[PDB]
């Protein structure tokens, strides 16, 4: 239902940011939240019919704003590197606001500089034949070093479909370089299917990490490509043998 | 007018009881709730009490509103893998304009470890479909009281636990992925930092 | 079955007053918001000492009423009202001792739509000092009362009329006092 | 010491259209009962009982709110909380000010006209500037009460937080008949009682 856009965000210090929230049909009532590891749960503001019922305690440059459709738009102006936080926005259908519909939120990165921000390289490791001979299961790996930051989203899709069953991601990046702040990161998932399937040559695994970096609107000085948004990809075929 | 809540990240087996404690304190009329928030998502309702006496039930949780000792402690009987989330405690109170004002408590993690029913340790070796020069270990198929642990050596890197469930078989296994840029670097060697069954199957 | 009724009365129409928001305890009204002034005003001081009531609430529950007005006017396929002529009642606070400050009360009552014309005449002449009166008080029939006050002094050469206009009179009601 | 709201639902001779909203909050025994009135000119289409806990269509003009409404818990949650959150609250904060204003009565006992004393006339005992409602005023001849020929006014209310009430007798005075008007009423701790004497 509550929609919010855009998903994830990667700006420098001092920039400014706008979040939209489409609330569902038809609450009036919508809530913003900044969510910290550091400080959890934040509340931003409230609207109702245009107006700002209720304020948390944020200084002025986190601003906010509501529609006549009940659509509300959020700004938060001289971006500090504290700033970064999922942005959550809630809808609420009964006009007291307390039952809230929680948006998927905007993840929100504040950097000093855009000069390390990497695209991830992503590789298959097809299964070991040890495995399929003493299981009759076939694990695929799938590896996306070098990327920063954080904002990736890994998926496995076999034959042009999106595979769910089998497969798990880690819960949570890695540091390649854990004693450092702008480290690189790292993530692997495993994609299980059985042994008969592996051994057809005419099933095709893909592993699709999305990543998201900067857009068409940012500065780029550096030689190396711009770390844009962009599908980052490896794959392997069924092996007969 | 704060939510005080259970400190720390929770780790139950699967099918356990769980309490996650939460105490109100608060201006005479709040209503309590219990939010959950799944790996990914936004926060989500799964339980509600409006006055004290009323109780909250939703996904097998439960928790009265409890006037007499301030609080709303969340319970399950027996805990599925699926209720690995992080869990907020909030109250509602009166701002205005016919208007209620949610106050969260500090979240709780809470990871349910599944109990692994045959399990057949063994680390293995997957080349990369593009270079036969890279491979990865994979520590799978292994019991949930093996704890998987980080690298001790620089250049090395090994993942937490993973598990995976195939859904058609009614198969959960867990899972461990470790790589390095070579030489010294082996399979056998992977998971040395780690305390790895007796049963454990390395071929060569 | 009660001891005490406290109930927030409202309305919202095309007609000046355009709204109102009020609130009565057991019949009696205790207070109301300024919807121009944007502001509580309190029935007697004792009141707002002792209570508050933040005027947003009054000014919301208008705004919904509003929306409501026209959502109705749609659904209705613009339903007007019959215009209930009013019942109006003189009669003094105090019983009535020639030279002693009294206060006449004119009782407009069990009207509808709340738009009328109120004015106090002392011997065929308007009033303009001396004089008070209450909101578009509600009914529990959804018809409409008011209270208009005079502070006079009785003398038994000077007579009053409460000069009454609405709609659902052919022309305007004078209730005669002695 | 604050006075909590509940925000109505949000539905969706010169020309004029009406809407108007009650919000009746019923104390009694320590309970409340709240009472969600929508009406349209004069006409109350669709309510919200708390005794029912749902909205209810009064008229055939408000089954899509009572359908609406009905298909909605979040809005049936926050209007079911209604009794013991804000009827609670406002009705809570009135300490002996609103719950227990006290005014007392003034009491004039006066015949209705002049003249000798033996034909009919009517004795007017005008209770006033009273505070709250309840009041009991009897009449008297003697000593003993009279039943009858007693019209009354029964309350009226001045709209500025009094009452009075004027009781009158039919009476036939003889001379020295003595006639009393006893008002009771709870900001009097004995009852107040005015004589009038035949002359
Ligand atoms: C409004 O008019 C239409 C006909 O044009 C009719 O179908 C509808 O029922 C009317 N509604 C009311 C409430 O009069
Ligand atoms: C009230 O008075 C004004 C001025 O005379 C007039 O225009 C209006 O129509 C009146 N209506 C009634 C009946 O109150
Ligand atoms: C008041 O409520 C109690 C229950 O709490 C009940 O026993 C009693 O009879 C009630 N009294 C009246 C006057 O209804
Ligand atoms: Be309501
Ligand atoms: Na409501």
């Amino acid at each position: 239902g509550v929609t919010q856009t855009p998903r994830y965000l990667i700006k420098t210090r001092g920039q400014q940011v706008t979040l939209s929230c489409s609330p569902i049909s038809g609450h009036r009532s919508v809530s913003w939240y900044q969510q910290t590891p550091g400080q959890g749960l934040q509340f931003l503001f409230e609207y109702f019919s245009e107006t700002q019922r209720n304020k948390g305690n944020f200084p002025g440059r986190f601003s906010g704003r509501q529609f006549s459709n009940s659509r509300s738009e959020m700004n938060v102006s001289t971006l500090e590197l504290g700033d970064s936080a999922l942005y959550l926005c809630a809808s609420s259908l009964a006009q007291g606001g307390e039952t809230q519909y929680f948006g998927p939120g905007t993840r929100l990165l504040v950097l000093e500089d855009l000069k390390n921000v990497f695209p991830p390289e992503v590789a298959v490791f097809e299964p070991s034949e040890a495995e399929i001979s003493h299981t009759q299961k076939a694990t695929l790996v799938c590896l996306a070093t070098g990327f920063y930051p954080d904002h990736v989203e890994l998926s496995w899709w076999v034959n042009g479909k999106e595979v769910h069953s089998g497969v798990c991601t880690d819960p949570q990046p890695l540091k390649e370089q854990p004693a450092l702040n702008d480290s690189r990161y790292s993530l692997s998932s495993r994609l299980r299917v059985s042994a008969t399937f592996w051994q057809n040559p005419r099933n095709h695994f893909r592993c699709q990490v999305q990543f998201y970096g900067l857009s068409e609107n940012d500065e780029w000085t550096q030689d190396r490509a711009k770390p844009v948004t962009q599908i980052v990809s490896a794959e392997a075929w069924g092996r007969a043998d | 007018n704060s939510v005080t809540q259970m400190e720390g990240p929770v780790t139950l087996s699967e099918e356990a009881f769980l309490t996650i404690n939460c105490t109100y304190t608060a201006t005479g009329y709040p209503s309590l709730f219990w939010y959950v928030q799944y790996p990914g998502e936004g926060l989500q309702l799964l339980l509600k009490a409006t006055k004290a006496d009323d109780k909250g039930s939703n996904k097998g949780f439960e928790a009265t509103y409890r006037k007499e000792t301030t609080s709303f402690h969340l319970e399950k009987g027996s805990v599925q893998v699926s209720d690995s989330a992080v869990y907020f405690c909030a109250l509602s109170l009166y701002s205005g304009a016919g208007s209620y004002q949610l106050t969260f408590g500090k979240g709780t993690k809470l990871s349910v470890i599944p109990n692994i029913q045959n399990p057949d340790p063994a680390v293995y070796q997957l080349r990369d479909s593009k270079s036969s020069d890279k491979s990865v270990c994979l520590f799978t198929d292994f019991d949930s009281q093996t704890n998987v642990s980080q690298s001790k050596d620089s250049d090395v890197y090994i993942t937490d636990k993973c598990v995976l469930d195939m859904r058609s078989m009614d198969f959960k296994s867990n899972s461990a992925v470790a790589w390095s840029n070579k030489s010294d670097f082996a399979c056998a060697n992977a998971f040395n930092n780690s305390i790895i069954p007796e049963d454990t199957f390395f071929p060569s | 079955k009660a001891d005490h009724v406290s109930t927030y009365a409202a309305f919202v129409q095309t007609h000046r007053p355009t709204g109102e928001f009020m609130f009565e305890f057991d019949e009696d009204e205790m207070f109301y918001v300024d919807l121009d002034k944007k502001e509580t005003v309190w029935h007697l001081e004792e009141f707002g000492q002792a209570f508050s009531f933040e005027a947003q609430g009054g000014l919301a529950n208008i705004a919904i009423l509003n929306n409501n007005l026209n959502t109705l006017i749609q659904r209705s396929n613009h339903t007007q009202a019959t215009n209930d002529p009013p019942e109006v009642t003189v009669f003094p606070k105090e019983p009535v001792e020639l030279g002693q400050p009294n206060t006449l009360i004119c009782h407009i009552d069990k009207f509808f739509p709340p738009v009328l014309n109120v004015t106090w005449l002392c011997n065929g002449e308007l009033v303009t000092e001396g004089v008070a009166e209450s909101l578009f008080l509600p009914r529990t029939d959804y018809s409409f009362h008011k209270f208009h006050y005079l502070t006079f002094v009785p003398s038994a050469e000077d007579f009053y009329d409460c000069r009454v206009e609405h709609w659902g009179l052919d022309q305007p009601l004078l209730k005669h006092w002695e | 010491q604050a006075f909590w709201i509940d925000l109505f639902e949000t539905i969706g001779s010169p020309e004029n259209y009406l809407f108007q909203g009650r919000q009746e909050c019923y104390a009694f025994n320590g309970t409340q009962r709240f009472l969600e009135r929508y009406i349209y000119n004069r006409e109350e289409f669709v309510r919200f009982d708390s005794d029912v806990g749902e909205f209810r269509a009064v008229t055939e003009l408000g089954r899509p709110d009572e359908e609406y409404w009905n298909s909605q818990k979040d809005i049936l949650e926050e209007e079911r909380a209604v009794p013991d959150r804000m009827c609670r609250h406002n009705y809570e904060l009135g300490g002996p000010m609103t719950l227990q204003r006290r005014v007392q009565p003034r009491v004039n006992v006066s015949p209705s006209k002049k003249g000798p004393l033996q034909h009919h006339n009517l004795l007017v005992c005008h209770v006033t500037d009273f505070y709250p409602g309840s009041i009991q005023v009897r009449w008297f001849l003697n000593g003993q009460e009279e039943t009858a020929g007693v019209v009354s006014t029964n309350l009226i209310r001045n709209g500025d937080w009094t009452f009075q009430i004027l009781v009158m007798l039919e009476m036939t005075p003889q001379q020295g008949d003595v006639y009393t008007c006893q008002v009771e009423h709870t900001s009097l701790d004995s009852p107040v009682t005015v004589e009038w004497k035949a002359q």
